[PDB]
DNA sequence: GCCTACCGGTTCGCGAACCGGTAGGC
DNA sequence: GCCTACCGGTTCGCGAACCGGTAGGC
């Protein structure tokens, strides 16, 4: 990390390291009980410490010029081990009693919808506020990058809480995980106490948080970096790091018909709050997608499905592809287990755009997805294994579009009709669902942009 | 936890919010528990006890809303809910219970007052050590667990942290740690506690013991 | 051969000064 | 969170005083 503007002089002597070990750590300690939820980072510039209570004006610090140069290290290892209560050097960490925590810190040629897309999928100030619902610190986040295998441990705090809450475990369980989770990732709730990870959709939404958030780091990953010379373009530089091809498919195109045709028809009738209205219709092509698909084309019954996800998620969506969840984040929220889901409704699917009355505009894929051999389900499980011969899974619901109305495209099964009622009944799921446990049975089509029009 | 707060003055160091001079030493003092703009923490705002009532705060009922009102003297928390303000079977043991529960709080502080006349801190600190208690920071916390200690038992370790039971107000709280991420949190009024052990060392024990104390269990509040 | 006024040097006694660890304050 | 007045424990500084060696007087 670089110098805490807070001392005043981060433009002027660089903070120090060494050989290995860089000297600046930032602790942090959280007691759900008491309501303390505290910040500590500590320098060696000089010596600098700050202190308080994470997202407020509350705290104060202390920059202090050092008699010498080993006395800064006398000085910073054992303020170090004060507030820790380990030492610098460690081969595995351990939390000690009311003690402190260390957090592990790191002339554009192209068309105008093409630019625009760009222009909502890279403002970054715009996934920012974003953050601003889930009370993630918005302070010293965006500078300060949190590491990859912390927010892994993270992930497993959140997992090892549903797994607490599922068989009832005890309130000391539960208040561990959300003690250990709020220090791992320090959050903002003010003056206020944080609370309890007890419900089966709390873990839920802070397991969105963390995907939201590895999202907006990735979409910064993109953002910095490249070959900056004096040739190309911004919006250019910020394209040709998506790794895709993109291209406007006309109004005026007999394929574009269908799509908007496909939007039209499989709206939702229980999700009446919204109208939706296609802006645009870009047909998308990413690196090598093809190269890795090739072997799903010798498979049958491949349909072209909808799937929708935050603005927020499609800078990364287009540079590494549809990816399934990882091994270490909680299975609650999904129906059918970690995997690729998909619909053959646009409204279902239009959901997980988030879009609001303020912010209206959304985006929502179509991906050619070989489905094969189904393995039909009517209620929810969670499943590990597939069984023999079975390449995908299919949520069986009440509506589903017209099988006798169901138009092809380019060898690709597009399931366009109105909503009737399925073959079976006994089912707890209202619409279809549609799942894949291989990243390479996707293989992205088209990316639409919808407006959302509400009553209010 | 709570908002108030009141006690004998620890140091004649602390000045008043509202006249701004030295509130002097053992002196009753209430404080009102503010945010600390320094750093993240609750922080009293110490007042004169004449001082406290001119601010324009309203205590109802000073013993469940103040806190230390208990572990005060018994004419002293008198004074306090005075000062807040500006059958037969059910009625007899009502006013029987406040005639021991006044027994046993100026026993206490009878007991707690002679070992301060006697005792220095070092003898008190490795009295607790002796008995395998933990000793506690400050000089009047100290005395409050050895005169807790004699009166009703040494106290054992918890059942499941292992650490040390404190009276606080209406119940021996656990301050050990269950885990290092959070500390424990048993509760109880009946502890599991051996008796209390005094060294060979006491020339003045005799006399201490001799001020008619009986084998008793702790009495609460109602 | 004593005595004794004078001087350099070691010890002794006690209050000032020093100091590290810490309970109380904000 | 950090600052600092307070506590006990040891040291330090300096003048009284104690003391032995001595040279001018009788
Ligand atoms: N992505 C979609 O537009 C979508 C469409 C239709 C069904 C689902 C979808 O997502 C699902 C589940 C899901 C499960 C967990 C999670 O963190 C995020 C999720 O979107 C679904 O079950
Ligand atoms: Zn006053
Ligand atoms: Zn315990």
């Amino acid at each position: 990390a670089a110098v805490d503007p807070d001392s005043g002089l981060e433009h002027s002597a660089h903070v120090l390291e060494k050989g290995g070990k860089v000297f600046s750590a930032t602790l942090g300690l959280v007691d759900i009980v008491k309501g303390t939820n505290s910040y500590y980072k500590l320098q060696l510039l000089w010596i600098f410490r700050s202190w308080g209570r994470v997202g407020t004006v509350i705290g104060s610090n202390k920059l202090e010029q050092m008699p010498s140069k080993e006395d800064a290290i006398e000085h910073f290892m054992k303020l170090y081990e004060e507030k820790t209560g380990n030492a610098w050097h460690s081969k595995n960490f351990t939390k000690y009693p009311k003690k402190f925590y260390p957090l592990e810190i790191d002339k554009s040629k192209l068309p105008k919808p093409v630019q625009d897309l760009i222009k909502m999928i890279f403002d970054v100030e715009s996934m920012k506020k974003a953050m601003v619902e889930y009370e993630i610190d918005l302070q010293k986040m965006p500078l300060g990058k949190l590491s990859k295998r912390q927010i892994q441990a993270a992930y497993s705090i959140l997992s090892e809480v549903q797994q607490a809450v599922s068989q009832g475990s005890s309130d000391s369980q539960i208040l561990d995980l959300s003690n250990r989770f709020y220090t791992l990732i320090p959050h903002d709730f003010g003056m206020k106490k944080p609370p309890l990870l007890n419900n089966a959709d709390s873990v839920q939404a802070k397991v969105e948080m963390l995907d939201n958030l590895l999202d907006i780091e990735v979409a910064y990953s993109l953002l910095r970096g490249g070959s900056d010379d004096s040739s190309k373009d911004p919006i250019d530089v910020n394209y040709e790091k998506l790794k895709t091809d993109i291209k406007v498919v006309d109004r005026d195109s007999e394929e574009a018909e269908i799509i908007r045709k496909y939007v039209k028809n499989t709206h939702a009738t229980t999700h009446n709050a919204y109208d939706l209205e296609v802006i645009d219709i870009f047909k998308i092509e990413r690196e090598g997608e093809c190269q890795r698909y090739k072997p799903f084309k010798q498979l049958h019954n491949r349909r072209l499905l909808w799937h929708g996800s935050r603005t927020t998620n499609f800078a990364g969506i287009l540079s590494q592809g549809l990816r399934i969840a990882p091994p270490e984040a909680p299975v609650t929220g999904y129906m059918f287990g970690k995997g690729i889901y998909f619909a053959d409704m646009v409204s279902k699917s239009a959901n997980y755009c988030h879009t609001s009355q303020g912010d209206p505009i959304g985006l929502i894929l179509l991906g050619e997805v070989a489905l094969g051999n189904m393995y039909e389900l009517k209620h929810a499980s969670h499943i590990s294994k597939l069984p023999k011969g079975k390449h995908s899974v299919k949520g069986l619901g009440k509506t589903t579009p017209d099988p006798s109305a169901n138009i092809s495209l380019d060898g690709v099964d597009v399931p366009l009709g109105t909503g009737i009622s399925s073959g079976v009944n006994d089912t707890s799921l209202l619409y279809n669902e549609y799942i894949v446990y291989d990243i390479a049975q996707v293989n992205l089509k088209y990316l639409l942009k919808l407006k959302f029009n509400f009553k209010t | 936890d709570k908002l108030y707060r009141v006690e004998y003055a620890k140091s004649g160091r602390a000045s008043c919010k509202k006249c701004s001079e030295s509130i002097p030493k053992d002196s009753l003092r209430m404080a009102i528990m503010v945010q600390s703009p320094m750093f993240d923490g609750k922080v009293p705002h110490w007042y004169h006890f004449s001082c406290f009532w001119k601010v324009g705060h309203s205590i109802r009922h000073p013993d469940v809303e103040v806190d230390g009102f208990s572990e005060l003297r018994w004419d002293d928390q008198q004074k306090v809910k005075k000062t807040a303000e500006a059958s037969k079977k059910e009625k007899d043991k009502d006013s029987k219970l406040e005639k021991a529960l006044k027994a046993q709080n100026d026993l206490i502080w009878n007991i707690k007052d002679e070992l301060k006349k006697v005792c220095s801190t070092n003898d008190l600190k490795e009295l607790l050590i002796f008995n395998k208690q933990q000793v506690p920071s400050g000089e009047s916390a100290i005395l409050d667990r050895v005169a807790d200690g004699m009166v009703f038992g040494a106290l054992l370790p918890c059942e499941e942290c292992s650490g040390q039971l404190v009276f606080k107000s209406d119940a021996y709280y656990c301050t050990g740690d269950v885990t290092a991420w959070t500390k424990c949190m048993v509760k109880t009024q009946t502890p599991n506690r051996k008796e209390w052990v005094t060294p060979k060392e006491f020339r003045e024990i005799s006399y201490l013991k001799k001020l008619k104390v009986k084998k008793q269990d702790r009495i609460f509040p109602p």
